């Protein structure tokens, strides 16, 4: 499973 | 009112109530003022926290009713799937409309433009996971536009060791490999982004290093991932 | 119908959208007829997910309520008090909807003495909750109707369920939790915890692996609150 | 922290 941007 | 729903905001974080963070968060928003790099979190974690637990019940109801297609639970999971993702549709709905009349406007810094275009690109990204045909298109146009138009504020006025930048430049490639159908455009993407980033980490105090290389690890994962 | 959203409270367990689930359950309930033992769980674990994660943020919000009287904070304040009795009064709304659905379709409509016990346990449960979150007149009111509802069940699981029985061990542990938390008899509690986990241990010796491995796991339970409790 | 009854 891919990853995007986390939270800030 | 406007403090009042931020401190209710802050606190419904400490809870974890996100659906009550949100509608803090919105209410904030609606009162037509600009957000403090704080408040801009506060309403990205809200709403991500939302619609994350939205889009993996989806996940969820979609892998259920490919299995019982395969044959006899097809009519339930098809009218409860429809109502998680109706509730998803109007979740980016609302994110979408407080970003489009209020808040890209509203918006002085190209860092507070940036963060804006990169959540109006995710918004549609997620909309673009569920929809189907017609609107489909439609949606992964809107979504490749507010992430141009964010790629190209970030090229000309941010560092390449920016968070929002590592962050938009991950979603957009996130966008090519699953959504527009361009795993070269991905890994050209991703590639050029870590590389640019790398060069300039000589440059970063002991936080800024710490939230770069964090989304550079999630760039070269992917790109482990996709290759 | 009732097996369209039994099926759709099923569905919504997997995608763990429990007060979606809750309101499947309370429709499932409502259409009159008597639950299996599949149901009942269905109808617990939305419930008790529902309920528990408004439990664990009135619990943050009065601890945080807490800090800011202790600190003076004029201003935060009013904020904290006005959002931690909205969390209290959806709380309350959920445990007067699963009382209201245990008195008036559960309790009464029970086929035996097991789902009897299941749902006076629940009674008990959800009068617990509201209890954990009341102030003065109507908590020692709420406390009466939580030690009758367990008491109700205690009868009845002692007279017609083994002591190995995980709905006998999971309401004395409940009792229990009630007597030490609640009821402010830590000595009760022990009395209660000990009794029950001894009872059980003596007839293990005649459990298939299924029935073992579910009754141990609540007499862990029983055994850990012991070690805190003395 | 105390521990009731798991969930069936």
């Amino acid at each position: 499973r891919r990853a995007s941007a986390p939270l800030p | 009112e406007r403090a009042s729903l931020i401190q209710k905001a802050k606190l419904a974080e400490q809870a974890e109530r996100y659906e009550d963070m949100a509608a803090f968060m919105k209410g904030a928003v609606e009162k037509g003022e600009e957000l403090s790099c704080e408040e801009r979190n506060l309403l990205s974690v809200a709403y991500k926290n939302v619609v994350g637990g939205q889009r993996a019940a989806w996940r969820v109801l979609s892998s259920i009713e490919q299995k019982s297609n395969e044959e006899e639970k097809g009519p339930e999971v098809r009218e409860y799937r429809e109502k998680v993702e109706t509730e998803l549709q109007g979740v980016c709905d609302t994110v979408l409309g407080l970003l489009d009349s209020h808040l890209i406007k509203e918006a002085g810094d190209a860092e507070s433009r940036v963060f804006y275009l990169k959540m109006k690109g995710d918004y549609y990204r997620y909309l673009a996971e569920v929809a189907t045909g017609d609107d489909k298109k439609r949606i992964i146009d809107s979504a490749r536009s507010a992430y141009q138009e964010a790629m190209d504020i970030s090229k000309k006025e941010m560092p390449p060791t920016n968070p929002i930048r590592l962050g938009l430049a991950l979603n957009f490639s996130v966008f090519h490999y699953e959504i527009a159908n361009s795993p070269e455009e991905a890994i050209s993407l991703a590639k050029t982004t870590f590389d640019e980033a790398m060069a300039d980490l000589h440059t970063l105090s002991e936080d800024s290093y710490k939230d770069s290389t964090l989304i550079m690890q999630l760039l070269r994962d992917n790109l482990t991932l996709w290759t």
